[PDB]
């Protein structure tokens, strides 16, 4: 049945039907009596005598399919001597098709080859150098891969095989070499991949080489000679040696090196033109750099990435050179995302950067500005929005005076993440002119790749605007609403025209969130039932904008949106069990949607979501398993329907009772609940390679734990899941863990981050256990300890961070305060860092607060190294550490000053202190630290203390301030867009509403005495009566 | 990690 394909193979005189039919022979080998002998030899003369190639690999295949099958049994012994022999032929032919025989076999992955090592470690180290067959060569490497997967899959490594194996690399390095002279780029490829194999393979085989080889494919890539292809293969290369093998690049301080052959590369001339008008090659070399920096950046730390492209930053940028006016520009806004907080560091520099190439006179410059503001806005959102009163002019007048369709899009895109995150009493300002420009923008362009930008723009205005947008609502959806008709006819639609549709169902419900419900009930009907119709289009993209328009919703509407679940859900159901592969990421950014709108649904739903609790933690569960891009996100959902069962039995925000429960603070039902998703909550992070899954486990249980206390990790007196929690977090403290295992090692931020998570568990266990913590802690603090002395600057500010923090939640009942106040005394007198004096000052107030022993000590020299602390901070003040910082260390250093003098009043003289204190009064940030300060205030005020009695104008002065700003948040509060309270506590200015009527019972007193001091003032007088 | 300091629009 199948003997046919080989006689046409053999025959056909036309030359192409004698391959057509191998091609064929060889799929249909496995299923297809006495002469099958016969069609061996046939095809073994075909396939050394055969004239063209194409036509003897074709036969070859067909033998090694053969060779495979005829290896159930010893049925064709001699096959594999015979081919052992050919290759060491005379005759340099002869030797090609059989090695590539060999390869074929290879292919083949017929387990008996394992019994050959030997055999072909031994041919192949010769064959590898053949000096008539550049093809013979480059099969030879080739074939070397199969053998090394081989030689792993024994038991152990056989020290002999790999010690073979790794002498015969340099070979295969000088088989690259060989082919890139020769031009054969077909070759250089096949090599190219031979050497990324040898990667993932175990060091044993691969000697030293893996640095050496990356050494080399940056010779290759930063030489322009090379033919463009190839050297996006080693640009390639080395991005792949970044995610495999960074250990081996850290060793050889690769980093720096890396991205300074990275920046070079993408220096280099590219087509202007095309970059400013084709909307989106990274098969070009200076794209395939842009994706190596990004890579670098998330893989290794910022000084060896960010710090040697801000080195090079000044050089750049003036440069002559357009090209590399736009590399610097661009290799920016790709370090962004690996190097968010060192980017943010360096914001000095980088600011007036970006703002130097949108005053170029090259619009490629300008277009690379744009980008980077785009990429920086997106990752440290806030921070680039105020420094919009430089951008906006600027990036207004590129809208009016672009030339180029790129530019239009990129500004656009530049004004509506900036606007975004604009502060709401700053948008004021600019609200008017903004609106009326947006809506003449999107009258003027008609592509919808433009009019997709203006409107998502617009829709930034309604977020930071709040209750500003209000006189805007209306006459913005009668324009948008042309917009959203004919949601269900998909057909004839282009993919922008879906964007542009579902930009404006997505920024629509946004103006819900801005004006509320009142504003927004006008439209809300037809609204919702487009938003439907979008659900149940056959568009991943447009179901994906309807779950965001409901998620949004139910932010508005709360339980009157109850009725719409026994709809909605099953919709949500469907979308999450959907196949995931064409990976068809519309479907991907759909099920995150989904996700989102059912996790706000159950919020908002309350006692009428019960009914689905269990069917949605199913289904959510399920994802966790086998979704292939949902694990986060769909564990998340679950911890979101948590809160909403615990929301609806009325547990409140804080408000658990502190210690391990001996049974339950909450109902059999809730518990349940909770007891489901904390089994898969540590399933996912014991024995997980992958760290942004423990990264997000960890912080879904430290912002629950937060919110509800120890019942998410504990229950009924059984600690089993604790302690498996903190055996998982101190292993990644330790560096221990599976997903860090694939001391000193400087650290990626992401590696970092890690860290930092498994800290917040312990910080938020001290809190919900207060003394019943000191147990669980025993075990970490030697470690963070430790860690409050890396030679790493982050490092050493979170361990001494979260050690305040975790003083904070033990408060009295810590049995280690001596201990640790010892450490923080260290940090504050002597370490190097501004930030970490900043974070050990505050945890020193912290202790001396809470401790029963005696300090007088240790009083003279905190008190002396906190003089001087402001005495760094002072020099910054005035003219690696931003201002955020200075000001905080201010704010934290009074706050621990005026914690001791309320200690231990006694020991700490006030006649100087009470004005250095005063002269630092009020704060910029971290109004936390007004607690003890107004605690102190009460305290020297009700002693008449003279000192402060003197003082009396600059405390009415501050409080002026305090009244003041605490009347602009409660504005803010109301105004706001619905769910922006990301800093609600942060901008409080009073701790508790006891301290705030106790000042205000202060201020009056303070009115009698000195005489109507108080009223003088508009803002107390206010407050006073 | 500690008192210094370490969602909008979008979906």
């Amino acid at each position: 049945a199948l003997p046919a394909l080989i006689h046409i193979l053999q025959n056909s005189s036309n030359d192409g039907i004698k391959q057509l039919a191998g091609v064929e022979a060889r799929k249909q080998v496995s299923k297809h009596a006495a002469t099958q002998t016969s069609v061996k030899q046939s095809l073994l003369n075909s396939a050394f005598n055969e004239g063209k190639d194409a036509v003897r690999h074709a036969n070859a295949r067909v033998i090694a399919s053969i060779g495979s099958e005829e290896l159930d049994e010893k049925k064709w012994p001699e096959l594999i001597p015979n081919l052992l022999q050919a290759a060491c032929d005379s005759n340099p032919k002869i030797r090609e098709t059989a090695i590539f025989i060999i390869l074929s076999l290879l292919e083949s992955f017929n387990a008996n080859l394992a019994l050959h090592i030997d055999d072909f470690l031994n041919l192949f180290a010769q064959t590898i150098n053949d000096s008539a067959s550049l093809e013979t060569r480059s099969l030879s490497a080739q074939a070397l891969s199969y053998v090394s997967s081989l030689i792993e899959e024994e038991g152990e490594i056989n020290p002999q095989y790999a010690a073979k194996f790794a002498s015969l690399i340099p070979s295969v390095v000088q088989v690259l070499d060989a082919t890139i002279r020769e031009g054969d780029t077909t070759n250089t490829k096949l090599i190219f991949n031979c050497l990324n194999d040898f990667l993932l393979l175990d060091s044993q085989l691969t000697g030293n080489t893996i640095a050496d080889l990356v050494k080399l494919a940056l010779q290759i890539a930063v030489n322009s000679d090379v033919d463009e292809d190839i050297r996006v293969f080693a640009v390639q290369f080395v991005t792949s040696a970044l995610v495999y093998r960074k250990s081996k690049i850290n060793q050889a301080k690769l980093g720096p090196e890396i991205t300074l052959a990275a920046l070079k590369v993408a220096s280099e001339e590219i087509d202007v033109e095309d970059e400013l008008t084709n909307e989106d090659e990274e098969n070009t070399p200076a794209l395939t750099a842009l994706r190596l920096i990004s890579n670098a950046s998330g893989e290794l730390s910022p000084s060896q990435v960010g710090v040697p492209i801000i080195e090079h930053l000044p050089t750049m940028l003036s440069s002559s050179n357009p090209f590399e006016r736009r590399s610097i520009l661009l290799a920016i806004s790709v370090l962004v995302t690996g190097s968010p907080d060192y980017t943010l560091s360096q914001f000095d520099k980088i600011i007036p950067a970006t703002v130097t190439g949108l005053k170029d006179s090259e619009a490629v410059v300008q277009l690379a500005a744009l980008k980077c503001i785009v990429q920086l806005s997106t990752n440290l959102q806030d921070e680039v929005a105020r420094y919009h009163e430089q951008y906006l002019p600027l990036v207004i007048d590129i809208i009016d005076s672009a030339k180029h369709v790129v530019i239009y899009k990129y500004a656009t895109l530049a004004l509506d993440g900036l606007l975004e995150f604009i502060a709401h009493n700053d948008i004021i300002k600019y609200l008017d002119p903004l609106m009326n420009k947006l809506f003449q923008m999107l009258e003027t362009q008609q592509s919808p790749k433009l009019r997709a930008a203006i409107v998502s723009a617009i829709g930034s205005c309604a977020f930071a605007a709040g209750s500003g947008f209000v006189p805007y609502f209306k006459t913005s959806v009668q324009y948008l609403q042309q917009f959203i008709q004919n949601v269900s006819q998909i057909e004839g639609l282009s993919e922008d025209d879906i964007e542009l549709k579902a930009l404006t169902f997505e920024n629509i419900s946004t103006m819900g969130r801005a004006v509320k419900s009142a504003a927004f009930a006008e439209y809300a009907e037809p609204l919702v039932n487009a938003a439907y119709e979008a659900i149940k289009t056959d568009s991943a993209r447009l179901r994906e904008s309807g779950y965001a328009f409901i998620a949004n919703m139910a932010k508005v509407y709360g339980k009157d949106f109850a009725p719409f679940l026994q709809t909605i859900i099953p919709e949500i159901f469907k979308t999450l069990e959907q196949e995931e592969y064409q990976v068809n990421t519309g479907i991907a950014y759909e099920k995150e949607v989904a996700a989102a709108a059912l996790s706000e649904l159950a919020i908002a739903s309350k006692e009428h979501f019960l009914e689905y609790v269990e069917p949605s933690l199913k289904v959510l569960a399920e994802q966790v398993n086998e979704s292939y891009g949902l694990k986060e996100t769909a564990l998340h959902s679950m911890w979101a329907i948590v809160k909403a069962v615990l929301l609806t039995a009325n547990l409140k925000e804080g408000e658990y009772p502190k210690g391990v429960p001996s049974g339950s603070y909450v109902d059999a039902s809730a518990l349940a609940v909770i007891q489901t998703v904390r089994e898969v909550s540590l399933n996912n992070v014991i024995e997980e390679v992958e760290t942004s899954m423990v990264i997000s486990v960890f912080q879904d249980l430290s912002e629950m734990l937060r919110l509800f206390g120890p019942i998410i990790i504990m229950d009924n007196g059984d600690s089993t899941h604790l302690d498996q929690l903190c055996r998982e977090a101190l292993s990644v403290l330790k560096g221990e863990h599976a997903c860090q295992t694939i001391e000193d090692l400087d650290a990626s931020e992401t590696e970092a981050t890690l860290l930092d998570v498994a800290l917040d568990i312990y910080v938020a266990l001290s809190t919900n256990l207060v003394g019943g913590f000191a147990q669980v802690f025993t075990t970490a603090k030697p470690v963070i300890l430790q860690l409050c002395q890396s030679k790493s600057k982050n490092k050493r500010s979170f361990a001494v961070g979260a050690l305040s923090e975790i003083a904070l939640g033990m408060r009295d009942e810590n049995p280690f305060i001596q201990e640790l106040l010892e450490a923080l005394i260290i940090s504050l007198t002597n370490d190097k860092s501004l930030e970490v004096r900043c974070n050990a000052s505050y945890g020193v107030g912290l202790l001396i607060e809470y401790s029963s022993f005696d300090v007088s000590a240790i009083y003279s020299p905190v008190l002396k190294s906190l003089y001087e602390i402001l005495s760094v901070a002072d020099e910054k003040n005035l003219a690696e550490a931003t201002k955020e910082i200075v000001d905080r260390t201010f704010s934290n250093v009074c706050g621990c000053v005026a914690r001791m003098i309320l200690k231990h009043q006694n020991l700490v003289p006030l006649e100087h202190t009470i004005p250095a204190l005063l002269s630092h009064l009020p704060f910029n940030t971290a109004f936390e630290e007004y607690d003890p300060i107004f605690k102190l205030f009460l305290k020297l005020f009700q002693e008449q203390n003279s000192t402060i009695i003197n003082e009396a104008p600059k405390v009415i002065a501050i409080f002026a301030t305090v009244f003041e700003k605490e009347s602009e948040r409660i504005e803010l509060e109301t105004n706001s867009t619905l769910g922006r309270e990301e800093n609600l506590e942060k901008r409080k200015q009073f701790q508790s509403e006891e301290i705030k009527q106790q000042v205000i019972e202060l201020l009056k007193h303070l009115n009698q005495q000195f005489n109507g001091a108080v009223a003088q003032n508009p803002v107390l007088a206010q407050v006073i009566a | 990690g500690g008192k210094a300091p370490r969602a909008s629009k979008a979906a």
